[PDB]
């Protein structure tokens, strides 16, 4: 356990399985987000991984995650699935944490594939979220121009109520899986 | 003894306020998260957090009741008891017959309680007229409160006293469940859950001062905002709490100095032998 | 006003099912869920 | 439950002032506010949990014109509590009138305090009889707080002004004060002064001193009669249980005290169970008969010990009462207390109902009543003028307290099927 | 993403000092704004990474008539910041013509700054209102802030001036600024001079000295405020997203705020929650209701005990709020600071939407139209005057804050499908 832990540095690699394959660091998630808005909203057809890997750069550079070691950062890298004709970035996306060392025997591929399917199932409602965010900011910006339109003031307000029956939703659920998750 | 003894008081009058919309449901109309969520609060609230092991302290309902030893349609009242789990090593001694035993002492005693409790609500409602109902509540709560004290200073302290000394001087394992058994024996033994009968005039008793608090704070709370509303269901109630009194100094004197039971219960004299039998 | 019936009649459905699946752990998320006691009161 | 205290009356102040120092050396309390070092028991009552843990105590000083307030500012113990619930004639009329028109602000502080607490159970009232600036406004206050809340206790704590004369006006404020206590306050603690100064002139060998050493009996029997609410035990750790059974009617609500040591600084609970029933032993002073007797005891007791001493002394008929029913003594046990240094750990209490007050109060009736008949002593006070110009109220608080006093003999005889 | 701070009045420039103060003291930043030797963390929001690693405090200071500044300039803290961001009556009318007149160059430095930042989220404001010069040219820079940039968010940190009386004609100045700050501003964080006055004479013993204390008051909430974002978590890194569930509607968006020690220089979250419940722990002041509550924990937390006391707390009823629909509490949880020591290191911190600051509005509604009705108060100001010469911009005001009483009212009911 003392030459697997010094010479590979085996619980590095949990500590960096959890901070950005677990997405449990998010400093660096929601700017990665953020500069893959209008990339992975434009249907993923036409969508290869060397336009994801240049702005990856930037993004793991900028945020916090550029201060641990170069070569856990390194062992991170963006995968994608295959296509389909029906397919927009958000629906087809990984990140894929390639393994390089002999620790494989304590993180077998079933458990890469549990993995896979958290952050596949914790991407979605991500992304859905910061929807849900725009929309209110849309709501905090745009109303204070409709002022002058007098008309609108009904269907205005209504649509104000049912965001903040998605915002209670959307913020408890996000709770449940910051705590006990 | 922190808990089944109720060495605590402060746990029970922070739970029983803040347990009680909850408690007087009936039965099935219960549910577990806030009993056990109420529990704990009273358990923080309270004073004693020190202690290492509350986290065995749960909680379960029996409503078969002391018919089982050799109520049934509400529960949290009545029909009430702990449930305590216990370590491996440390069910060698302390298992599912002691925790029966601890139940059983506990139930009846928690009725004991809440009568008390039940009378000093009833008596806030007024802090000529009729002053009768009055001696009546008085009496009562006199007496119920001479019940506790009477199994708290006879049986509970001093017992518990004479365990702690018994193994200071232990010498093996078989010895520490003599005992321990020797220990709940006596403690259900000279208590009234032991007795061929079960005592169902103690019952009875606790029945007529129930239906008496009930239909006097009904009255209270239609008076605030006749005869037959007041008074008849009062002599009713002042009649059967008589009978059952008398009926229980007769049927406890000829059981088995150890007549100073009948002593301390009765301490004034009053409706002791006025009623001649035979 | 069709589109929040619909949204307010879906998610009661998600809640009282959410009550019994699992025994501790899905129920802890009910409790979150339902703070203000508003869904049971819509029903 | 929870319990606010209100201290007004220069006795009363002193009193309050002695009684918060006197917990804050009994329990684990720096005169900071701050917890001691080694500091279980509870203190959830009368002081508020603050924020380093400041048992900061649940108490309202009311006062008008201050004097001794000046003192209680520069004290060490001044940094305890006041959180600013400090707000600054003779006459009980003159006090009524001035707490009259600050009823608003003064409400308003018992109202901050009522939010300030989580629960609440009682206002406990720390009273001083005839004691000019405290008479009249302690009645007013009185029936204010049993008008704004007719869902908490009212105990009161309070001194009879009676020093074997002075003032020739005094019976009629003690009356109306009297009268008041009668019908808005829902228990009250009696204590004579005359009975407490001959027990400290008794003990001791002090004359004028009296108020120094008065102030420590008066705080060590409050403590006492609170020590199994502030150390936990299980029976009757609420007021309104222990009030219960102290209370045979609502006419009837006056309590004798008593305290088993006048000295503490081996003996069993069968001895001072004897001591106890001797009248020297209690400090308020046909025949006199208690309706119902209670005693808390706490030391170091072994618990078979006490069963045949009640049978023992209940053999001996050292209880001197006959009652017209069936209410007997009662038993309580409390902890002693630690860090503490006390001799003969065994110290009890007593609180019993008994009717020889009533004689005391017949000696005011007595007194007013001759000093209404030679009418020279009313001594024509504005106060009482227009407040009253026919002065019918203190013929009201007359009936009321000849009612009283009726029925008080009522309950001596061994019917109270039949009423006075 | 990056936040740039506007400072203007002598208290906000007072605050703006203490802040940047404070966060240099709480990162590794020597005053120099040489980074420390033992120097993770984030400062990439606030502080301008500079050629040696330097945090320039990304701050705009505007002021006139200088005389705070020139105690700036003197310290060791003027070599922090100031990369030349400073730039050199008491009427809102005043204030709003000067700032009028140079309103180009102070915007050419706002655009500067931004050119500087490569990224931008909002602009924080260090108010004061009704601080004679801060008053009028605040509400003209908030106005020209919402007009050049529709695309960035606005928080507004101020006090509102109540001393309990003093100037006469502020109230029309208040009323104008709040006018301003309910139409030109999308998220203000409210604070009150009496409140934090009162709480300041209550933990301490001070009667004068209340801003040297109230700068740190006002510091350690700010820097709460935005702990998650300085010290990176995951829950609601970015400005909007914690605004968003604070907001529930553009018309409330007035923020009630706490701090649970009084002071900190071992309880459980559970005891703290209860605290910061109770109204003394709050420093802001039918039913008034909550619609919305967040609370941010910082400290030596258990992860399971907040679940049950949310159990618990939730079961207790201790949310004294009733909303019209389905918004509850959320929680949140942050880091504690290193290089600080902290005995009871449980710190939280509250956000909600209250409506009984609308009392406090209405107070001000009350005076403003007294001295409306009997018109002396107005005192005949000239930049008043040739502003307004019908003096109908306060009758506009007056019809906003109405408005806004009535749908504060309208909230209060439990629908608001009906509007006020």
């Amino acid at each position: 356990l003392d030459v697997l832990n010094k010479k590979y540095s085996l619980l590095d690699h949990m500590q960096a399985m959890r901070r950005y394959l677990l997405l449990g660091q998010g400093d660096f998630i929601r700017h990665l987000m953020d500069l893959l808005k209008p990339e992975l909203v434009r249907p993923a057809t036409t969508l290869y991984q060397h336009n994801l890997t240049g702005i990856l750069e930037t993004a793991v550079r900028a945020t916090n995650a550029q201060f641990d070691s170069p070569e856990i950062l390194r062992r991170l890298d963006v995968r994608l699935l295959e296509v389909s004709p029906g397919d927009t970035g958000w629906d087809v996306f990984s990140l894929d944490y390639h393994v390089d060392g002999p620790i494989a025997t304590v993180f077998t591929r079933e458990c890469m594939s549990h993995y896979l399917r958290v952050f596949n199932f914790l991407w979605r409602a991500k992304r859905m979220e910061y929807i849900l965010t725009d929309i209110r900011k849309g709501h905090m910006c745009n109303a204070k121009l409709l002022r002058n339109m007098p008309e609108f003031s009904g269907v205005l307000h209504q649509c104000h109520i049912l965001a903040s029956e998605m915002v209670h939703f959307i913020h408890q659920m996000q709770y449940y899986i910051t705590f006990e998750v | 003894k922190r808990y089944f003894l109720m060495d605590q008081g402060d746990f029970f009058v922070h739970f029983m306020d803040l347990a009680e919309e909850e408690l007087r449901k009936p039965v099935e109309d219960i549910t577990p998260p806030r009993l056990e969520a109420l529990l704990e609060l009273a358990l923080r609230m309270s004073t004693a957090n020190t202690d290492p092991f509350k986290d065995d302290l749960k909680i379960d309902l029996m409503p078969h009741d002391l018919i089982t030893q050799l109520e049934l349609a509400l529960s949290g009242l009545e029909a009430f008891s702990f449930d305590y789990i216990v370590k491996w090593p440390l069910s060698l001694i302390i298992n599912r017959k002691a925790l029966t035993r601890y139940q059983m002492l506990f139930r009846h005693m928690f009725y004991c309680k809440h009568v008390e409790r039940q009378l000093c609500s009833v008596w806030i409602s007024n802090k000529q007229w009729f002053a009768g109902a009055f001696t009546l509540r008085q009496r009562m709560l006199n007496f119920v409160q001479n019940i506790q004290y009477y199994m708290m200073f006879e049986v509970m302290e001093p017992t518990w006293h004479i365990l702690e000394k018994n193994l200071k001087s232990a010498s093996n394992i078989d010895d520490v469940l003599g005992h321990h058994t020797g220990f709940l024996d006596t403690c259900l033994k000279d208590c009234m859950l032991t007795n061929p009968e079960l005592l169902k005039v103690f019952s009875k008793l606790m029945s007529v001062c129930v239906m008496f608090t009930n239909c006097m704070q009904k009255f209270t709370q239609s008076m605030k905002l006749l005869v037959s509303g007041f008074e008849a269901t009062i002599n009713k109630f002042d009649k059967n709490f008589s009978a059952h009194l008398l009926d229980l100094l007769a049927r406890l004197s000829i059981y088995s100095g150890m007549a100073s039971v009948i002593s301390r219960l009765d301490f004034n004299g009053f409706y002791t032998e006025r009623l001649e039998r035979l | 006003r069709i589109l929040t019936h619909f949204y307010q009649g879906i998610v009661q459905q998600f809640l009282v099912l959410l009550t019994t699946s699992s025994d501790e752990s899905l129920r802890f998320l009910s409790f979150r869920l339902d703070f203000n006691e508003h869904y049971k009161a819509r029903e | 439950r929870e319990i606010i205290t209100l201290q007004l009356g220069q006795c009363g102040n002193q009193i309050g002032f002695e009684f918060w120092k006197q917990l804050c050396a009994e329990h684990g309390i720096s005169p900071e506010g701050i917890v001691e070092e080694f500091a279980t028991d509870r203190k959830d009552v009368f002081f508020y949990q603050a924020d380093d843990e400041h048992y900061i105590p649940r108490a309202v000083l009311l006062d008008l014109e201050p004097r001794v307030i000046h003192s209680i500012l520069n004290s060490p113990y001044a940094k305890l509590y006041n959180p600013e619930n400090i707000y600054l004639g003779n006459n009980w009329a003159s006090g009524f009138s001035q707490g009259e028109k600050i009823h608003e602000d003064i409400f308003d502080i018992i109202d901050r305090e009522a939010d300030g607490s989580d629960s609440l159970e009682g206002f406990v009232l720390c009273h001083s009889i005839a004691g000019g600036t405290g008479s009249g406004l302690g009645s007013y206050l009185l029936e204010r707080l049993n008008d704004r809340y007719p869902k908490k206790l009212v105990q009161t704590y309070s001194v009879f002004p009676n020093q074997d004369e002075d003032v020739v006006v005094q019976p009629y404020n003690s009356l109306l004060t009297l009268k008041r206590l009668t019908q808005n306050a829902d228990c009250v603690v009696v204590l004579d002064n005359t009975a407490l100064n001959r027990i400290a002139t008794d003990r001791l060998h002090i004359q004028n001193p009296s108020f120094s050493q008065i102030n420590q009996l008066v705080s060590t029997i409050m403590s006492a009669s609170t020590t199994t609410l502030r150390y936990p035990g299980y029976m009757n750790n609420d007021l309104i249980g222990l009030i219960a059974s102290l209370i045979p009617t609502p006419r009837l609500h006056f309590l004798m005290t008593g305290y088993t040591p006048l000295t503490t600084d081996k003996t069993t609970v069968l001895d001072v169970m004897r001591r106890l029933l001797q009248p020297k032993n209690v400090m308020v002073s046909t025949n006199h008969c208690y309706i119902a007797i209670l005693n808390i005891i706490q030391g170091e007791v072994d618990p078979t010990q006490v069963h045949k001493s009640l049978q023992r002394i209940r053999e001996r008929k050292l209880a001197n009462f006959i009652p017209w029913g069936p209410a007997s003594i009662q038993v309580a046990l409390s902890r002693k207390s630690p860090y503490l240094p006390s001799a003969h750990r065994v110290s009890g209490l007593m609180m019993a109902n008994h009717t020889s007050i009533s004689s005391l109060f017949e000696r005011t009736c007595r007194q007013y009543d001759k000093l209404r008949k030679r009418e020279a002593f009313l001594e024509q006070f504005r106060k009482e003028d227009m407040f009253k110009d026919n002065f019918d109220e203190m013929d009201t608080s007359r009936e009321i307290v000849q009612q009283l006093i009726d029925e008080y003999h009522a309950a001596t005889r061994p019917d109270y099927i039949s009423w006075g």
